[PDB]
RNA sequence: CAUCAGACACCACAAAAGGUGUUAGUUCAUCUAGACAGCCGGACGGUGGCCAUGGAAGUCGGAAUCCGCUAAGGAGUGUGU
């Protein structure tokens, strides 16, 4: 019998969270959060998947449960 | 033998002692005349630290620096008739307010004679204490006789 | 005879209040804006007046 | 003159550190103006009592790492309602004057510092 | 400015265990159990260890942060209520008519009956809420003591007992009669 | 966030004054040279200063508005008498 505070395991943004781009010219590719600018924008680059380094919104991309 | 300590106060010659000394085995009317032998110089308002021990009124005099500065002032008044303030500004006593104030039990936590000589020499609000100057602005220039009393 | 140790407590609950100027509303004695919205949350306050 | 008063505090703390060698940190809490006045009058010969802001003492020691760094062993002991006693008498007489005199029913000595080291005394 | 995360740390003593599923909060310990429904507040609990629980609000405004700190105070109030308790010493204040207070049981509700307030003929009755008990103190005249576990129950029943005796159509600052909350402490006599 | 929301010309209305509602800003000061707030303690001595003396010691009242110790304490902010 302990503290049963449960989880709410979100997936967090961080430096190196890998993300899935869905809207735009890249359209469903993997890239990584290089450095998060502010509350809604991140900075990504997916150089093996081809997508260039760009500031991008957090509406155009979705967090994936993988990190590095 | 017991211990009784009271603080008698300002009186002209023989000027409510009964309410403060009834429980100490002492008199009321004879105790009013017992304080006349100390505050009779000394015609300025001061206090008297009376120490009665269980069978007699033995009043002593507390050394007061403001009354010592009032003892270096003008005494002229008798009783109840000066009609304005019964106050008097008087002589300087540039060195007499430095020996008597530094001998009144060394109050205020002084570490010098220019300390007590300014504490009880610049608090003058009834006298002038100078021939060509005034009090309360001589503390920064009183730097003489500090090594003599200490 | 309310034995004023008690009467200070009743005056904590009834006397030591401030009163708004515009809306006459009872307030905490150290407030700075009246809590009501009909006076506009104004900052014009006065003490509740003591007896005599 | 808050800049002036604080620079004066820096200057006098630099003065009283580099003039005395016997430090007595005292655990003086809630002490009255009557007890302290008879401490100011009694210690006119050897000891210098110095109260004040112990967290202004924090930066005062932060800036004094360069000159005599052996005073680095004091900021964990400046915690608590403590004050400074500056003298040259090493252990006995100052500790006997502070603790024993003027007690009624806090005047102790919590730290003793002599030339770099600490002593229980 | 949209604070990026604010947090608080609830300390948990030995004898209590908490249980937070989504926002129902159960706290069980040496005096009983307390439950509080906090679905209306949108905060995030995280056990860092058995004795410390960090609540946190991510990306909140201003009012949202105020909600965070008052969540901390609510959980702490349940925890100190189920370890220690609460005990409000209310005391009668009467001018000429001695206020008479009893406890009656009617339909199993346990009302507090207020008689002869200001010399009235109206019998007042206050329902005692569940979780609060009422005693009358030894060797202190004209005192009532309301002790329970919840803050809300004890305090709201104390306010019910105070404000059922408001004085109508008189100068309230002359007629000071009533039953007023004097002391707001804990049941455990050591503290 | 509105227990009278607001909604795009002409066009079918609204003002002075206020708001620790809430966002942004300007200037100055404390600002880390540990402040602010809160809790625990002091809040000295000259001094019942000079006085109007039934009584006035901060305190029915008047004017000077000081100094020493200081880390700091007012010839005192009210109450009390």
């Amino acid at each position: 019998t302990d503290s049963i505070v449960k989880a709410s395991n979100w997936r967090l943004v961080e430096v190196g969270r890998v993300v899935l781009i869905k809207k735009g010219q890249s359209a469903g590719k993997l890239a990584a959060i290089v450095e998060i600018i502010d509350q809604k924008k991140v900075l990504i680059d997916g150089p093996k998947a081809g997508v260039p380094r760009q500031a991008i919104n957090l509406g155009q991309v979705v967090l994936t449960p993988l990190t590095f | 033998e017991v211990k009784y300590l009271y603080l008698r106060a300002v009186g002209g010659e023989v000027g409510l002692a009964p309410k403060i000394g009834p429980l100490g085995l002492s008199p009321k009317k004879v105790g009013e005349d017992i304080a006349k032998a100390t505050k009779e110089k000394g015609i300025k308002v001061t206090v008297q630290l009376k120490i009665q021990n269980r069978q007699a009124a033995a009043s002593v005099v507390p050394s007061a620096s403001s009354l010592v500065i009032t003892a270096l002032k003008e005494p002229p008044r008798d009783r109840k008739k000066d009609k304005n303030v019964k106050h008097s500004g008087n002589i300087q006593l540039d060195e007499i307010i430095e020996i008597a104030r530094q001998m009144r039990d060394k109050s205020f936590g002084r570490t010098l004679a220019s300390v007590t000589k300014e504490i009880l020499g610049t608090a003058q609000s009834v006298g002038c204490r100078v021939d060509f100057k005034n009090p309360h602005d001589i503390i920064e220039g009183i730097n003489a006789g500090e090594i003599e009393i200490p | 005879i309310i034995e004023p140790s008690l009467k200070a407590l009743a005056s904590k609950y009834n006397c030591d209040k401030s009163v708004c100027r515009k809306c006459y509303a009872r307030l905490p004695p150290r407030a700075t804006n009246c809590r009501k919205r009909k006076c506009g949350h104004t900052n014009q306050l006065r003490p509740k007046k003591k007896l005599k | 003159g808050i800049r002036e008063k604080k620079a004066e505090y820096f200057a006098k703390l630099r003065e009283y550190l580099e003039e005395y060698k016997s430090l007595f940190v005292v655990g003086v809490d809630n002490v009255s103006s009557q007890q302290m006045h008879e401490v100011r009058k009694e210690l006119r010969g050897r000891a210098v009592v110095l109260m004040g802001k112990n967290t202004m003492v924090r930066r005062a020691i932060r800036g004094f790492l360069s000159d005599l760094p052996d005073f680095e062993k004091l900021l964990p002991f400046v915690k608590g309602n403590v004050g400074f006693v500056f003298t040259n008498e090493p252990l006995t007489e100052i500790k006997n004057v502070i603790v024993s005199n003027r007690v009624a029913a806090g005047l102790t000595v919590v730290q003793v510092y002599d030339n770099g080291q600490v002593f229980p005394s | 400015m949209k604070y990026i995360q604010t947090e608080q740390q609830i300390e948990v003593p030995e004898g209590v265990t908490v249980s937070i599923k989504s926002r129902i909060v159960k706290v069980v310990g040496p005096r009983g159990t307390l439950t509080k429904n906090l679905k209306h507040i949108d905060v995030t609990f995280t056990k860092v260890n058995n004795q410390l629980i960090k609540v946190a609000v991510h990306n909140g405004g201003r009012k949202h942060v105020a909600a965070l700190r008052t969540v901390k105070s609510l959980v702490d109030n349940m925890i100190t209520g189920v370890t220690k308790g609460y005990k409000y010493k209310m005391r009668y204040v009467y001018a000429h008519f001695p206020i008479n207070v009893n406890i009656v049981e009617k339909d199993g509700a346990k009302f507090i009956e207020v008689r002869n307030f200001l010399g009235d003929k109206k019998i007042r009755n206050v329902p005692v809420r569940d979780g609060v008990t009422i005693e009358f103190s030894t060797n202190v005249k004209d005192e009532i003591v309301l002790s329970g576990n919840s803050v809300e129950d004890v305090s709201q029943n104390a306010a019910d007992l105070q404000q059922i005796c408001r004085v109508r159509n008189k100068d309230i600052r002359k007629f000071l009669d009533g039953i007023y909350v004097s002391h707001k402490g804990f049941i455990t006599e050591d503290l």
